[PDB]
């Protein structure tokens, strides 16, 4: 899973991977990479239950739009 | 079952099993919030 | 559909949305 804000998210169909510096989400038969984002996965809990979860950012689409919206 | 298809790839045994439960219809993060549990009543299964 | 109810239905979007403008 993945740590953003305090919540756990896990992918909504495909496997969390890293190529070192970066993580992606990417179906579980075919590797290509997709930035993690609010559509690729899901909120459950918090994190402090699972085990092995990692710290990372997860991009939220509206967020750009929003910006914009304000601006 | 990967090394039934293919080439056998390595995955950890705690995202082999959040894949079945998602096969069975459950979500993953049941599996991810409850793995003590459920690898304690794997455990004791075994035994009995 | 026989056997439909009322209740509200939330949109994530809609706080967002209103939050933004107030
Ligand atoms: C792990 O993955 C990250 C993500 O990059 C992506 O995956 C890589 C494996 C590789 O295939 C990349 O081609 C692919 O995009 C790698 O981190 C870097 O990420 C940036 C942006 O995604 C890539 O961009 C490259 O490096 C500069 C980044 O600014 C720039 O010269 C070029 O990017 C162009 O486009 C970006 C868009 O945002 C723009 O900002 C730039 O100014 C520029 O126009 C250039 O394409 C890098 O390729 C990725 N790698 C590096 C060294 O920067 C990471 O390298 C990779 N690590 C390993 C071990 O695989
Ligand atoms: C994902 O990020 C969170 C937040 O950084 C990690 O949780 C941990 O939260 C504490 C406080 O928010 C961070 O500092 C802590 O301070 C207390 C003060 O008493 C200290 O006792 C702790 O040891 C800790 O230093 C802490 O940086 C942060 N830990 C990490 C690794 O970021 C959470 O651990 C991260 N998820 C992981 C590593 O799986
Ligand atoms: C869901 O059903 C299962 C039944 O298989 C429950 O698992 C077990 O439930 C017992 C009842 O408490 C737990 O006993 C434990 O005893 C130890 C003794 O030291 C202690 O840690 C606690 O007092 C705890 O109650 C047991 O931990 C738990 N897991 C096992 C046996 O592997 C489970 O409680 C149920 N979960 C629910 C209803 O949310
Ligand atoms: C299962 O759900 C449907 C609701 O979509 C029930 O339809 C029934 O239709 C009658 C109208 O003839 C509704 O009015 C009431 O009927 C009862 C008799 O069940 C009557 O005594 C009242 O004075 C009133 O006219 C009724 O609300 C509705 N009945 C129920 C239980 O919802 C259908 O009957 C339901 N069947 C069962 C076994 O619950
Ligand atoms: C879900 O909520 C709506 C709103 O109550 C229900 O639609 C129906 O809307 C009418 C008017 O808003 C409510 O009164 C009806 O007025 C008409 C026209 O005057 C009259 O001919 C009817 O006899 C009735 O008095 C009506 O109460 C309301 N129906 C219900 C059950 O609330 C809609 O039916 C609701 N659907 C369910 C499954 O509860
Ligand atoms: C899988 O095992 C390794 C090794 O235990 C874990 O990485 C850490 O490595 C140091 C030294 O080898 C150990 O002292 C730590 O206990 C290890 N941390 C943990 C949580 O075990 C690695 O983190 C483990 N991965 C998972 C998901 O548990």
């Amino acid at each position: 899973a993945i740590c953003h804000d305090g919540k756990a998210h896990f992918p909504r169909e495909g496997v969390f991977v890293s190529n070192g510096t970066h993580w992606f989400v990417t179906q579980r038969n075919f590797y290509e990479p997709q930035i993690i984002t609010t559509d690729n996965t899901f909120v459950s809990g918090n994190c402090d239950v699972v085990i092995g979860i990692v710290n990372n950012t997860v991009y939220d689409p509206l967020q750009p739009e929003l910006d914009s919206f304000k601006e | 079952w990967t090394f039934g298809a293919g080439a056998a790839l390595q995955i950890p045994f705690a995202m082999q099993m959040a894949y079945r439960f998602n096969g069975i219809g459950v979500t993953q993060n049941v599996l991810y919030e409850n793995q003590k549990l459920i690898a304690n009543q794997f455990n004791s299964a075994i035994g009995k």
